[PDB]
RNA sequence: UGCGAAAGCAGUUGAAGACAAGUGGCUUGUCGUUCGUUAAUGGCCU
């Protein structure tokens, strides 16, 4: 389910900005800021304080002071404006609002008394919320949530103090809870492998799902559900999958657990105080195309063992399927059995693999199609034919007749053998056209170049074969020119691939036009047979004789 | 959840007995001719002739009362024979039906608003395997039985008698003869005629049933002249045959189509020319002046005598096989069609007009499906020639040991069908030969049929050489799954003894209608896309992703695939994107599959599953290099490449299954497939057999043929339900005969489709005084 | 039963009646009536001539003017118009009436080369001469304008207002420089100007939001409420030289303007998708003032073309007893004021033909003879040939013919083998043909004269096919 | 008409195209003519086109296409591809028309990177023609 | 007739019974016969 993986204030902008994020600091006084600029100012700072945020203008900015407050600074001009503390416990997570858009005081007691980006528009106090642990603050209509430890999930929209939803959410201690990309949900991870996206418009859990590696810094994208999880001992981020027309690749959020890795796009240089190397440059999540390759939270090889029909008694009806040997044997412990005869003590002898083959499941000597066949007793099988052992006369006969090699076909061009080398460039269909190619560019020129150049009319496309055949050595097909011209239709067709290859001049002229000789004795050969092809009353008086 | 219920209507079934009959037609009207009482294979239908509805079905299986006569498994050769107007019993006395099926079992069947539940299955004696037919009248009743040579049945007429035993009908044993090559019954019924062969020559008998006023016999060789005592047996062969019901006229349709007229005393000779074909249809008005006559010529033709002339219906777009009049004053011609434009299936036609203005009420249909080979016991009808429609009069044993014996010793019994549903109104598309029958079988009939191809079918009668003339056949057509588009492909081809004639060409076009109109307006055409000569047997529609199901990818045999998307600047259908790899070979065992998103393009070529992206054509090589394969291989010749959903998958090939997930990019699960199967199957035949869910995966059907104790006339569907990418065998739903395709409708259910053409789903004072007043209204 | 199967630039190209006259001179520009242009005016040297939309010459003129005259221009009521000379004594006189002058006012001493009343008031028209200052005269006191419209710096030659917003009058000199001045100003600024770079050869508003400006060899738009121009086009030899718009009319275009620009060819863009021509019609050399008739011409619509050297083109698109009355009065009631009304009638549909009733009744003989014969069209024989090859049989229907038949379908096959569309089936009925009848030409020796006379035509041609597909062979190597 | 019969077949006004073509996804040697066939394709005009392009001689023709601009090459080629779409009987001395954009200009439409989608007339219509060839070929023969 | 592909690849090509005709008998051709092999100037309306 995951992605393309890599990578082992103001929440919206990025680089070749001012001063995007004046961002708190652990083991610091409150917080810096740092250019890839502004002023780093105080805001009632030298507090607690392990966030910071700011009026998102970066010239307003505040340090989120854990005294139940959040005073103005000044980072661009110095004329901070005046504010009013509101709570007295802690406020060192502060934010700021937009232009009335979600503020409230549940500062760290449940005390909403709902305000907006101000010290004096002042709206009713919402202080209903009980003892919660995990405030958010999203924007699909403006809405702080709580989940409680107490344990509870609800929902407030800063509009008019508009309770929208909530119910008894069995939240327990979990690792990580980001918002959902969509909005409706929130990624609330379990603490090792696991984290349940609970949908967050009724406080249920709607898809709990598990984790292929630790999950321990979970942050929610700007993507359609994509989301990245740092390990705990690392700055290395998967990303994972369950903002799609103009999709951000870098700087959407600022969370992660590892080698101080604040400040969190993919590129993640250029950091506040970490000033650290860079990491990935993937954007978004992809429509299928990501899919493909995130093969995460489930990775094995594996498959059946060609499961039957559920026993159907039917000897009154029968069903004429055959009228030869239907149900084989597919006795894995008989193929073992036979595999581990033809890798077994009598290995010194060709006899070792005949017997064993004769031994193994029902193949006629060359023929397919009882597939007794899994893929790791394919490979292993596969092993010890092409271990240190074009020997045997049964296997060999029965292994041009199989459509399953899988690159290790690189030796067939080196090894050199001449009728198991036949059956394999007429048979089996694991022989790229590299070897074809250096094989057909052979000048020797017998009824093995037939059936290969048959081969490559069999299975190999025109435009692979152009563009594999666009830069090679100009001595072999000039060469082999000369030899024709001087000395079939799979020939020809080279030719034709050949002399769409050569490209616009780079030849000369005697060669050419005795090659235009050749074809031009190819055109009368041409017309002259398919010429060959679709070739394939009473006058006035006469003297007559009669006998009398 | 799952279970079967087959709903829907078959075939008319008439007397599909081939020489055993003169009628072959029993879709009888009250005596108040207002509604019509024909019999099917799957129902019987009562319908209002003024409004051309069904008032009243009686469905063979919603009683077991009815139904006991014929549920059984090999022996469903239990076709409807008869039927009469009143209780047969009581004398005359208020109007419920009776029906005889082909064993003499006597139903007496209710025929207002709800039936009673106990229909008179009464029995007579003797009907143990036959009934050729009864003869009615006033009381009394006259059975034509059959006993068993030289392939020659043979006919007694018995009599119903029963009077006071009144538990007990016995016959009364009139006559008896033994030679039937053709016969016939009067449009009253009250006399019939039949031949007998009993060399000097062949003869010809005309007897009474009901006194023992005419019953005299003589051989044809008189009413055969000397040109046709010359000439060849074309010319010698009796094709149909008529009386009149006085009892002194004989009309005799020769096989060159030439109508003889003999009368009864004098036996004179009249000879009646004008049709070209055979003729297979004959029959006289109740008075005896207009002739009947219709034959391989799609035109019903009548002749007045006293002129010897004609009235013509020109296009009745089939072949005429049996007509008459049946009104009590003649209004009413009663007649069925069958046309031969697809020779595997007798798929007749029933039909009546008005005698006013020739304008035809209440075409009833059968669901027509389009087969590949010929069913069980599918006979051809008697022309001159043994053409590509039917096979010739020396060819009857030839032609009937041929397809018996080819079924016995054949192995590969196919046939399966390739249908559509249409996602605005879920009715059913049976693309016939050039045409299409949108069937909407929630009440069991259809509602128009379009001719797709602009040949020969309908502006001229195929005659003795024009039969080989055959028209365009259509593939498939492919609907824009809104419902708006039918994007058909065909194949064409010339007539014989041509340099022409070689090739097979196609053809491709685009029909658009409206949810108002029932038929389909011609948009564009495209005339051999990828190229001349060249198929474009698989194309792949798209959902509603990318312009609300505009995507159709074209693709070929050779491997070639080009992008289609309807456009609006451009007020026309035209291609996007453009491949084709030219092998040298070619390979029509091709599947395809796509993303219900619009991501993967799937080419099951032979024995390769290439991978192409939607975005850019071509084959995915990222910038990576992890697993990002772009390449399968399977492990023989597949036929399916199925996408359930985005996760998982099933490909099928001719030995086994496999199950693929591609977001975790390996195989999943296998089950076998040639113990169900041995050679059944054409190349890329399994596409059309399943068809998937849209959640709950595919059902794969087994092909089974029951031995004999080769294969005898049991058959099966067995078939095996299955959940969720190869998961579940939640359900064996055991049934006694074939199948051809499993379709989804979009309740998430699965109908079937029978060959015996029954369509059927797997799925989820003073008010006594009011009340002598109603009397008294009529 | 049922019955038997049958087997934009075309509306300005079915504009035709283009007939000539010539002038003694140029034609400097038009006029058209605003309320019903069924009349409208050009202007000649010395006089000014003006036509019917029936009779196209001219129904009244007047020509007692002395010098060249300049611009013609009717008032929005079209009663009266007004006539700009080179003498700079602007006319104002009736129409319908030509022998009456109303008032004839001098202007200043330059040339009045532009003079057009108000589009929507009927007592002030404005006139521009090269004084570089433009007038809005008032003809109920003609003795000074209301407004001495100053602020030009070289030569104030093409007026206009805007039709919705009455205040605003847009004046362009040549100095690009287009200027609209507010009639309530002081008359020597405008609020803007806009920048067109070349002498403007005319302006007219096309909208109350957008105008459009033309000189030199590009033609600009330009925005009036946002002072932006979104087009320009310049697809012609010499500069556009006049501009006309029409809305509102019976097309697959809802409103049209074209421009003319002294190459022949006036083009005709359209503010429905931004400014296409559908296709332009050329003329006979230097096209100067050329227009189509406005919005209510009602059906017969004309354009106009008078050229440079003074010719006008004119193109105009055009769309018993009592006793036996009272015997049958009763035929055009049709079912108003009565219950049910009966509809069954069959359709007299469009004209068959001889070869499609022979087909229809099997006549191939006579079809094969109605096909080839030069009365008849070219593409209905090739259809009718294909049409018959993929119907019936090519033997049947030549069972029993001969050479003096057989010759016109070889005479139309030496010019149909050359076709795209039917060369191999034409081929492939002369390969019938020959198939079965050897025994005629070895028995005539005639017809093969055109046997051997087909052969090396066809030799030509398949020369012309190989060489053909050996070049599109050339582009598949250069792809 | 009779409902109880088949809908009759019909084509009305579909537009006929074979499954081909998409469009959506100081002289020293001799002083041959360049700024009348400028202004030719400037506009799309019959009549001194047909002036500028009457040719038949060998070297005239070479000489034209050359030293024209190699942004009118294109669309002078599609112009041809027109020629030989209206009429084929004539088509001789213009097949050396269409070849010679061909030959002498074999930079430019390679660095164009929209070959067959813009230019979906001309190799359309002479494979078009040479789809029947084999066929023509073998009829002739 | 079988497979397969728009392709080639392998085979039937029998027998009995009855009848017809030419010469009791013989000789030539068929069969709305059991069995086996996969093998007739007569043409489309209002």
């Amino acid at each position: 389910d995951y992605v393309q993986v890599a990578d082992g204030l103001m929440v919206n902008k990025g680089n070749y900005t001012l001063n995007v994020i004046t961002k708190a600091l652990e083991d610091t006084t409150d917080t810096s800021n740092d250019h890839l600029d502004n002023k780093a100012y105080t805001g009632s700072d030298e507090f607690l304080s392990q966030y910071k945020i700011k009026a998102k203008a970066k010239v307003m900015s505040i340090k989120i002071d854990t005294k139940n407050s959040l005073v103005i600074a000044i980072l661009q001009n110095g004329l901070i404006e005046i504010f009013d503390f509101k709570l007295t416990l802690l406020h060192s997570f502060d934010i700021s609002y937009d232009n009335l858009k979600y503020a409230k005081w549940f500062t760290e007691n449940g005390t909403e008394y709902v305000f907006v980006l101000c010290p004096l528009q002042d709206d009713k106090v919402c202080y209903k919320l009980l003892e919660l642990t995990d405030c958010g603050s999203g924007e699909s209509s403006p809405i702080k949530e709580l989940s409680s430890t107490i344990i509870e999930g609800f929902s407030f929209e800063n509009s008019k103090l508009c309770y929208q939803f909530g119910k008894l959410y069995k939240l327990n201690q979990g690792k990580i809870y980001i918002y959902s990309l969509p909005h409706c949900q929130l990624q609330q991870v379990i603490e090792f492998p696991m984290v349940d996206k609970l949908s967050p418009g009724d406080d249920l859990i709607s898809f709990q799902p598990v984790s292929v590696n630790r999950v321990l810094l979970t942050v929610n994208n700007v993507i359609y559900l994509l989301d990245l999880l740092h390990c705990s001992t690392l700055s290395q981020r998967e990303l994972t999958h369950v903002v799609i027309n103009s999709e951000k690749s870098h700087n959407s959020k600022t969370i992660a657990i590892g080698i101080s890795t604040k400040n969190g796009p993919n590129p993640t240089s250029s950091l506040e105080i970490i000033n650290i190397d860079v990491g990935t440059n993937t954007l978004k999540d992809s429509l299928g195309k990501s899919f493909q390759v995130g093969n995460n939270d489930s990775s094995v090889i594996l498959k059946p063992l060609f499961d039957d029909k559920d026993i159907n008694d039917k000897r009154v009806k029968c069903n004429d399927v055959s009228g030869d040997s239907s149900v084989p044997v597919l006795h894995c412990n008989e193929v073992i059995e036979k595999l581990s005869a033809l890798q077994d003590n009598d290995i010194t002898s060709f006899d070792d693999i005949f017997f064993k083959e004769l031994k193994i499941k029902e193949e006629h000597y060359t023929e397919k199609d009882r597939y007794i066949s899994d893929p790791g007793f394919l490979n292993k099988v596969l092993d010890l034919i092409f271990g240190k052992f074009p020997k045997t006369l049964t296997f060999l006969l029965t292994h041009p007749l199989f459509p399953l090699s899988r690159t290790r076909n690189l030796l067939s061009l080196l090894r050199d053998q001449p009728r198991l080398f036949k059956q394999a460039i007429v048979t089996c269909p694991n022989l790229p056209l590299n070897e074809l190619l250096e094989e057909l560019f052979s000048i020797r020129n017998r009824e093995l170049l037939l059936d290969i150049s048959f081969r490559i009319l069999q299975d190999f496309t025109r435009d692979s074969i152009k563009q594999e055949m666009k830069k090679l050595s100009k001595l072999d097909v000039q060469n082999f020119i000369e030899f024709i011209t001087s000395g079939s239709t799979q020939l020809f067709q080279l030719l034709s691939l050949v002399l769409d290859s050569i490209g616009l001049f780079s030849l000369e002229g005697a060669l050419l036009e005795n090659l235009t000789l050749y074809i031009d004795k190819q055109v009368e050969i041409a017309e002259r047979n398919t010429e060959l092809w679709n070739l394939i009353a009473l006058p006035t008086y006469t003297m007559e004789y009669l006998d009398i | 959840q799952y279970k079967l219920s087959v709903v829907s209507g078959g075939k008319p079934a008439l007397n599909n007995l081939s020489s055993v009959t003169g009628n072959k037609n029993i879709a009888r009207l009250s005596q108040d001719q207002r509604n019509y009482i024909i019999p099917f294979n799957n129902q019987i239908k009562v319908y209002s002739v003024e409004t051309r509805q069904c008032v009243k079905t009686l469905k063979f299986a919603n009683n077991s009362l009815l139904s006991g006569i014929f549920l059984q498994e090999e022996e469903n050769n239990e076709s409807i024979v008869k039927i009469l107007l009143g209780d047969i019993t009581v004398p005359q006395q208020a109007h419920l039906i009776t029906v005889f099926t082909n064993n003499g079992h006597v139903i007496v069947l209710n025929y207002k608003g709800k039936l009673v539940e106990s229909p008179k299955h009464f029995k007579i004696s003797l009907a143990d395997e036959k009934l050729a037919n009864v003869f009615h009248s006033e009381g009394n009743y006259r059975i034509l039985t059959t006993f068993k040579h030289n392939s020659l049945q043979s006919y007694r007429l018995y009599a119903l008698t029963f009077d006071d035993a009144k538990k007990q009908f016995e016959v009364a044993h009139q006559a008896e003869w033994h030679n039937v090559i053709l016969s016939n019954i009067s449009s009253n019924g009250k006399l019939l005629a039949h031949m007998c062969k009993d060399v000097e020559h062949k003869s010809i008998s005309v007897v009474s049933l009901f006194d023992d006023s005419v019953n005299l016999s003589f051989p044809l060789g008189s009413i055969l002249s000397s040109q046709t005592q010359s000439l060849s047996y074309n010319t010698r062969y009796v094709s149909s045959m008529a009386i009149d019901n006085m009892g002194q006229q004989l009309a005799v349709g020769f096989a060159s189509g030439v109508i003889s007229i003999v009368s009864l005393a004098d036996l004179q000779i009249r000879l009646l020319k004008w049709h070209i074909d055979s003729v297979l249809s004959l029959s006289f008005s109740h008075d005896g002046s207009y002739l009947l006559s219709g034959g391989w010529e799609k035109v019903m033709s009548l002749w007045q005598l006293e002129t010897n002339s004609q009235q013509f219906l020109p296009r009745l777009n089939g072949i005429i096989i049996d007509c008459q009049v049946l009104g009590p004053q003649g209004n009413y011609y009663s007649l069925i069609l069958q046309m031969t434009e697809n020779n595997s299936n007798s798929d007749y036609q029933f039909l009546l007009l008005n005698a006013s203005d020739l304008t035809s009420k209440l075409s009833i249909n059968g669901p027509l499906p389009v087969f590949n080979s010929t069913i069980k016991h599918i006979q051809q009808p008697i022309s001159a020639m043994n053409t590509k429609n039917s096979n010739s009069i020396t060819s009857l044993n030839h032609s009937k040991k041929k397809q018996s014996r080819k079924l016995i010793k054949s192995r590969r019994q196919d046939f399966t069908t390739n249908v559509e549903i249409n996602p605005i109104n879920k009715n059913l598309y049976f693309p016939h030969i050039s045409a299409v029958q949108i069937f909407d079988f929630y009440k069991n009939e259809q509602v128009n049929y379009q001719y797709l191809t602009s040949g020969v079918n309908n502006s001229m009668g195929k005659v003795r050489f024009e039969l080989n003339l055959q028209d365009p056949i259509i593939t498939d057509l492919k609907f824009t799954k809104d419902g708006q588009w039918m994007i058909t492909y065909e194949i064409e081809y010339p007539p014989n003894d041509l340099l022409s004639s070689k090739d097979l060409t196609h053809i491709l076009k685009f029909w658009t209608k409206n949810d108002n109109e029932t038929n389909w307006n011609l948009k564009t055409k495209v005339i051999n896309p990828h190229g001349i000569s060249v198929p474009i047997t698989k194309i792949l529609p798209s959902p509603r992703s990318v312009n609300n199901s505009q995507g159709c990818l074209t693709a070929d045999n050779n491997g070639g695939l080009k992008f289609w998307s309807f456009d609006s600047h451009e007020s026309n259908w035209c291609l996007k994107k453009i491949s084709l790899p030219n092998f040298n070979h070619f390979s029509n065992s091709v599947s395809l599959a796509w993303s219900q998103d619009g991501s993967l393009i799937f080419h099951g070529f032979d024995d390769k599953l290439q991978i192409l992206d939607f975005d850019t054509f071509k084959k995915f090589e990222s910038l990576e290099n992890t697993k990002t394969v772009s390449e399968f291989t399977l492990d023989s010749e597949i036929q399916t490449v199925k996408l359930i959903n985005d996760t998982n998958l099933i490909v099928a090939t001719r030995t086994t299954l496999n199950a693929i997930n591609l977001l975790r990019g390996q195989v999943i699960n296998s089950f076998d497939l040639y113990p169900f199967v041995n050679g059944v199957y054409k190349n890329g035949h399994m596409d059309r057999l399943i068809t998937c869910d849209e959640r709950t995966g595919n059902i794969a059907l087994v092909i089974n043929q029951q031995l004999t104790d080769v294969p005898t006339i049991n058959y099966k569907s067995r078939i095996i339900i299955f959940d969720s990418d190869l998961s579940t065998k939640l359900g064996n739903f055991t049934h006694h005969e074939y199948i051809s395709w499993i379709g989804w409708n979009y309740d998430t259910d699965f109908i079937f489709l029978d060959i015996e053409s029954t369509l059927g789903v797997v799925g989820t004072n003073s008010d006594i005084f009011a009340e002598q007043l109603h009397k008294l209204s009529s | 039963s049922t019955a038997r199967p049958r087997i934009e630039q075309r509306y300005w190209r079915q504009y035709t009646s283009a007939q000539l006259v010539k002038e003694h001179n140029s034609v400097t520009h038009i006029s058209f009536n605003p309320q019903h242009p069924h009349d409208f005016a050009v202007t000649s040297s010395t006089r000014v001539q003006i036509f019917s939309s029936r009779t196209r010459q001219v129904i009244k003129t007047f020509s007692r003017f002395k010098d060249v005259v300049y611009s013609a221009s009717f008032r929005s009521d079209g009663k009266l118009l007004c006539a700009g000379d080179a003498t700079g004594l602007v006319s104002v006189y009736d129409s319908y009436n030509p022998r009456t002058i109303l008032l004839s006012i001098n202007a200043s001493t330059h040339p009045t080369h532009v003079t057009k009343f108000h589009t929507q008031d009927n007592k002030i028209l404005a006139t521009a001469s090269d004084d570089r200052v433009t007038r809005l005269w008032d003809i109920s006191n003609a003795y000074e304008p209301q407004l001495e419209l100053t602020g030009a710096t070289d030569y104030v030659r093409t007026l206009s207002f805007i039709p919705a917003a009455p205040h605003l009058v847009a004046t362009g000199s040549y100095d690009g420089l287009i200027r609209l001045y507010d009639t309530r100003s002081s008359g020597s600024t405008p609020i803007y100007s806009l920048n067109h770079d070349q002498p403007v050869e005319n302006v007219i508003a096309v909208s109350p939001t957008q105008i459009v400006s033309c000189g030199g060899n590009n033609f600009k738009v330009w925005d009036l409420t946002s002072n932006k121009k979104l087009y320009e086009r310049g697809n012609f030899n010499k500069a556009v030289t006049c501009l006309d718009y029409v809305e509102n009319f019976d097309s697959p275009m809802q409103s049209a303007l074209i421009a003319s620009s002294l190459d022949g060819h006036v083009k005709v863009f359209d503010p429905l998708d931004n400014f296409q021509v559908k296709f332009g019609w050329k003329f006979s050399g230097p096209v100067l003032s050329c227009a189509v008739s406005p919005s209510t011409a009602q059906g017969n619509r004309h354009l106009v073309a008078g050229l440079s050297s003074g010719l006008l083109a004119i193109r105009t698109k055009k769309k018993k007893s009592n006793n036996f009355q009272r015997m049958m009065r009763g035929s055009e009631y049709q079912g108003d004021q009565e219950h049910i009304i009966h509809n069954d009638k069959v359709r007299s549909q469009r004209r068959m033909r001889a070869f499609e009733r022979n087909i229809n009744q099997f006549k191939w003989s006579e079809a094969l003879d109605n096909a080839f014969v030069p009365g008849m069209a070219k593409e209905l024989t090739l259809t009718v040939l294909q049409e018959l090859r993929k119907r019936g049989k090519v033997r049947v229907a030549l069972y029993g013919r001969d050479e003096s038949t057989l010759e016109p379908l070889l005479n139309w096959c030496l010019k149909g083998i050359e076709d795209v569309r039917s060369a191999s089936i034409v081929a492939d009925w002369v390969a019938v043909v020959l198939e079965l009848y050897g025994n005629t030409l070895e028995s005539s020796p005639v017809l093969q004269e055109l046997m051997i006379d087909l052969k090396t035509k066809v030799r030509h041609e398949i020369h012309k096919s190989k060489e053909a597909q050996r070049i599109e062979g050339m582009l598949q190597l250069l792809t | 008409k009779d409902l109880a019969s088949a809908t009759n077949y019909v084509e009305g006004n579909a537009r006929v195209t074979s499954g081909d073509n998409f469009k959506h996804v100081t002289a020293t040697t001799t002083g041959t003519v360049t700024v009348i066939l400028s202004q030719a394709l400037q506009s799309n005009d019959h009549s001194l086109l047909e002036t500028v392009l009457n040719n038949r001689d060998e070297r005239v023709i070479r000489d034209t296409i050359f030293r024209l601009k190699p942004a009118l090459a294109v669309i002078l080629l599609e112009r041809l591809a027109e020629r030989i779409a209206r009429q084929t009987h004539r088509q001789g001395p213009l097949n050396v028309w269409v070849k010679w954009c061909l030959i002498i200009h074999g930079g430019y439409l390679v660095s164009i990177p929209n070959l067959m989608s813009t230019l979906s007339s001309l190799h359309s219509t002479l494979k078009r023609r040479s789809d029947l060839l084999p066929r023509l070929l073998a009829l002739d023969a």
